[PDB]
RNA sequence: GGCCAGCAUCAGUUUUGGUGGCAGGAUAAAUCCAUAGGAAUGUAGCUUGCCUCGGUAAGUAUUAUAGCCUGUG
RNA sequence: AGAACUGGCGAUGCGGGAUGAACCGAACGUAGAGUUAAGGUGCCGGAAUACACGCUCAUCAGACACCACAAAAGGUGUUAG
RNA sequence: UUUGCUCCACACAAUAUAGAUGGAUACGAAUAAGGCGUCCUUGUGGCGUCGCUGAACCAUAGCAGGCUACGAAUUGCAAUGUCAUUUUGCGUGGGGAUAAAUCAUUUGUAUACGACUUAGA
């Protein structure tokens, strides 16, 4: 119902995170996703590296730099799995992609917003326990993506503001609800109560 | 008092179509806060709007509207069928619509 | 020698005598006991004060209750509310937060909207002091 | 199929504490502490006794049910080796030339290497870990004392000592060359 | 499908030379009346000498569970069809009625030996009386004095498509 | 006097709900009630190292300070 | 390569099998509404991230018959008998 | 040659929206585990409590919302009944800043031609 939707994308299965993402955008939502390094998905990580280093093989044999282009951070992994699923060689599928912002990290602008989480796409509701799973990072790093240090650096430095911001906020909230008691006996509240609220 | 709408937003999805047919007669109506065909028969018959922006000003106003109304339930899911005067033209696929309450029966 | 602190889950596990609240079906939202386990995916309840039919269902359909009370392995319907009623398991129950917030919630979707009016302007009235005693 | 309820116990001795929580068991005893991380298997530990720990998994059927025992030997091998700790004793086997070993302080931890294994010049290094303690023996002269707590590092210590001086490109069954362990028990003992 | 246990009275067609044959009686579990004449004619040609043309049904009767809300042991003896020769098999379930444990039945065969309803003939179904003759760990298992166990893992159903707190698992 | 809409009463085709009555079967089977018999995943009670008002221990005891199964009506 | 009966393509569009003369469904005036066939319902893609019981984790899994390749012989891997 | 240019304030006139008309409402980690409150012998602590969907929480009454501290009818039984945000130009007054590039000539660390690299008030 938000005009914009931030799907913090921690512990989430690609391909069912993509379908929901790929339903949705081309409904006309914009959607950004972040934290996408901490992407998960089914398979043994030798699985999955398998078959990246199966998709890395299959370039152009004439000039290589028109082949399919294997891109190595998560954020464009996860991009590589929505865009199969958009008609992206069209108008509307090229607008539906638009809609569409994918980061590694939580970026200054989403520091300071609410983040959501899809339920049909979870690994924790998915999978069933004692299967393994592989995570997007360790994989893309494996690959040979180059940042996985920076947005592990900058990324409990972030960290460390939003537990501070939450103390504050949390001390707020148990001023509040101290002094809310005082007002929950009266008459206005039990005439309340009798309507549900 | 900030609000004043008295209808229910609803998205433009696509035209009611097979794989690789499309028949632009029949658009598709998904109304945000709609589940299951029960509940969905809540709409049916209710009038539908689709305004846009123009740059001729006919008529005193340079913003137009495309009337319709809903006509059936689609499959299982709360989307609906909906028939308009002038079909809409596919580049709404993933616009807002407004389905008012215009024929009640509450 | 120091407290070992070795402390997991208290689950609620499914025996005999643990109450549910069935959440689909014909009989959706109301209270039963379970009286015999038929396998690891199905068990026998019986509601009889709720008006539930002694039933086998799946553990789908149910949800599992915090409060339980001592019944015999396969009891019968008689039994089974002659001990539901020394319980006092519909007052064990509606005590509960769960149930407090089940009732809210039917109480919330019958309002006419006169009756969500009051509630706007009583809301208003509670803010004015709650915003003026935390100032 | 899949089970019911698979349960193995653990008995904790006196001066001995196990403090589980979130599958991560610490074990405090004499000889000292000893951490475990078993996040990797879902299987539940309930303190039924301050003198042994209960240990169970739920359905599973024939692999949680094999884990379980891991799980167990596992919990049991890092308290015996706070109650009694662990030792392995290992000796040289040498042919013609004599196998030099010292242990010696370099830049980060204290290596220990071999010299003259069957004339060779490459000075053989092994990186110790940081729970064993190494000596050597009075009265024989072949033999080294590797010991500590954490039974994996003391037998995987023993075991690189012999994982490279390993004859190649020879007859194994003609060469036997090389350190060996020799005993396997506990210090306290 | 939704089976029904039903009772199939036949007999051959009175003749001159017998003008008073035998009955014979099948419990059939099927569908409908239809597939449960279809599968008594299927029956008695493989024991007598009879067709549907050479004979007639004199009685087709549902039967009802005795009491369907007992939890009882039920032993099967099955015969069936692999793709290498036939197979007889001996299963012990444990429902409230014939007609649920007949289609948990069918559902394994077909899970755990790829047996299709057409391969299958269903001999005998039978009650074990007591809790000594039940003779599988499957079953033995569930026959514990005071049996509790807790399901660990909870996956709450999703209504809608986006949800603002991470879901607990916790029974 | 027409074209474009809205509503009402209808007509044809159709789609989706609410609710009532009747008939059939083992005149549903059950539940429930009454009676007779039974056993255990054995309930009281009685033996039983200390001992948790007989609880842990393991016998005895077929309703007892819980209940169940089967037959009959 | 040569025959027997039927159906079809040739002479034939349409829905499905991604695509294909022959397979499945169904044969065609121009439109509207309804219902279906064969095939499907994560997303591309209209339609249940339905429901129910099990099996499988594959360092080239497997997924719509024709059909677009697969055997003999092994594996106390797992399950059932 | 303050006819040029830039920034600001609002007075307007033109064009385009992949689709705003109450609020994108912020811990982290685990899920065979957690959140919150309190106490404390501050710990992988004790006790209480909660989840079982955000079906929440917050705002929300006033001529599209007035004056005071009475008005709104006749948009006639519905006809979005227009309020949002980028580009752009003009006008007023109110500040602010005073340049390079290419051709032509030339060099040869370059060169098929362009291009490159040099130099020249």
């Amino acid at each position: 119902s938000q005009p914009v939707v931030v799907i913090d994308a921690k512990d989430h299965l690609l391909g069912r995170l993509a379908s929901t993402i790929a339903k949705q955008v081309l409904n006309g939502q914009k959607i950004v996703v972040v934290r996408a390094e901490a992407l998960n998905i089914s398979g043994e990580f030798f699985r999955n590296k398998l078959k990246y280093h199966d998709f890395l093989r299959k370039a152009t044999a004439f000039n290589k730099t028109r082949g399919p282009f294997h891109f190595r951070a998560p954020s464009r992994i996860l991009y590589k799995a929505i865009r199969g699923m958009v008609s992206h060689k069209t108008a509307r599928g090229k607008a539906a992609l638009e809609r569409l912002k994918i980061f590694e990290g939580i970026p200054p602008p989403y520091d300071k917003k609410k983040r959501v989480v899809v339920p049909q796409a979870l690994r924790v509701l998915r999978l069933k326990p004692g299967r393994k799973y592989t995570t997007l990072g360790k994989l893309s790093t494996s690959v040979g993506w180059k940042y996985e240090d920076v947005v592990a650096k900058l990324e409990d430095k972030r960290k460390v503001r939003s537990a501070e911001y939450y103390a504050k906020k949390r001390a707020f909230t148990k001023k509040v609800s101290s002094a809310s008691a005082a007002a929950s006996e009266s008459d206005v509240a039990k005439q309340l109560a009798s309507f549900g609220y | 008092a900030e609000s004043h709408r008295l209808y229910v937003k609803g998205k433009h999805l696509s035209y009611q179509r097979s794989k690789r047919v499309n028949n632009p007669n029949v658009s598709l109506i998904k109304i945000e806060g709609v589940a299951t065909p029960q509940d969905a028969q809540f709409y049916l018959g209710k009038r539908i709007a689709y305004v846009y922006r123009a740059s001729k000003e006919v008529r005193g106003s340079k913003i137009r509207v495309m009337w319709g109304k809903v006509t059936r339930t689609h499959g299982n899911s709360g989307v609906v069928r909906a028939t308009f005067r002038n079909n809409l033209p596919a580049k709404t696929f993933g616009a807002s619509v407004r389905i008012f309450l215009y024929p009640s029966n509450i | 020698s120091t407290d070992s602190i070795v402390k997991a889950s208290n689950w609620r596990l499914v025996e005999v005598g643990r109450v549910v609240l069935i959440k689909k079906g014909q009989s959706a939202g109301k209270l039963a006991a379970i009286v015999e386990i038929i396998d690891q995916k199905k068990v026998l309840i019986d509601g009889p004060k709720a008006g539930v039919p002694r039933q086998a269902i799946n553990l789908g359909q149910v949800v599992l209750t915090p409060l339980t009370f001592a019944l015999p392995r396969g009891a019968r319907t008689a039994t089974v509310s002659k001990k539901w009623a020394a319980a006092a398991v519909c007052e064990k129950w509606a005590a509960s937060s769960w149930a407090k917030k089940i009732a809210q919630r039917e109480r919330r979707a019958a309002l006419t909207d006169f009756e969500r009016f009051q509630v706007m302007v009583l809301r208003k009235q509670k803010r004015y002091t709650v915003k003026k005693a935390l100032a | 199929m899949k089970y019911i309820q698979t349960e193995q116990q653990i008995e904790v001795p006196e001066g001995v504490t196990v403090s589980i929580k979130s599958r991560i068991v610490k074990v405090v005893g004499p000889r000292g502490t000893l951490t475990k991380n078993l996040k990797h298997i879902d299987v539940t530990f309930t303190k039924v006794n301050n003198q042994l720990i209960k240990v169970a998994v739920h359905n599973g059927g024939r692999k949680h049910v094999a884990a379980l025992r891991t799980v167990k030997s596992l919990v049991d091998n890092m308290i015996t080796g706070v109650t009694k700790g662990y030792k392995y004793k290992m000796r040289y086997v040498y042919a013609h030339f004599p196998i030099n070993v010292n242990i010696v302080e370099k830049d980060g931890a204290k290596f220990i290497e071999v010299r003259n294994f069957l004339g060779d010049k490459k000075i053989r290094n092994v990186p110790v870990r940081d729970g064993v303690t190494i000596e050597f023996s009075t009265n024989v002269k072949d033999e080294i004392v590797l010991s500590g707590n954490s039974v994996e590092d003391v037998s995987q210590n023993a075991a690189d000592l012999q994982q490279i001086c390993r004859v190649r490109n020879k007859d194994i069954r003609k060469f036997l060359d090389g350190i060996y362990v020799s005993h396997k028990g506990f210090i306290t003992e | 499908a939704h089976f029904k246990e039903y009772q199939v009275i036949g007999r051959r067609l009175p003749t001159e030379s017998v003008p008073e044959p035998k009955l014979f009686r099948m419990r059939i579990f099927a569908s409908n009346e239809v597939i449960a004449k279809s599968r008594y004619w299927y029956f008695l040609q493989k024991l007598h000498k009879v067709k549907k043309a050479s004979g007639e049904i004199v009685s087709i009767n549902q039967i009802n569970e005795a009491h369907p809300t007992k939890v009882k042991n039920f032993g099967v003896w099955v015969r069936y069809d692999s793709r290498s020769g036939t197979h007889n098999m001996y299963k012990e379930i444990r429902d409230v009625s014939r007609v649920a444990a007949v289609e948990t039945l069918y559902q394994d065969m077909a899970a755990r030996h790829r047996a299709r309803f057409r391969s299958i003939h269903i001999l005998k179904v039978a009650e074990i009386e007591k809790t000594a003759d039940v003779k599988r760990q499957y079953v033995k298992q569930f026959l514990t004095k005071d049996l509790k166990f807790p399901l660990p893992h909870r996956v709450q159903k999703s209504t809608k498509t986006f949800s603002y707190k991470r879901p607990s698992t916790f029974y």
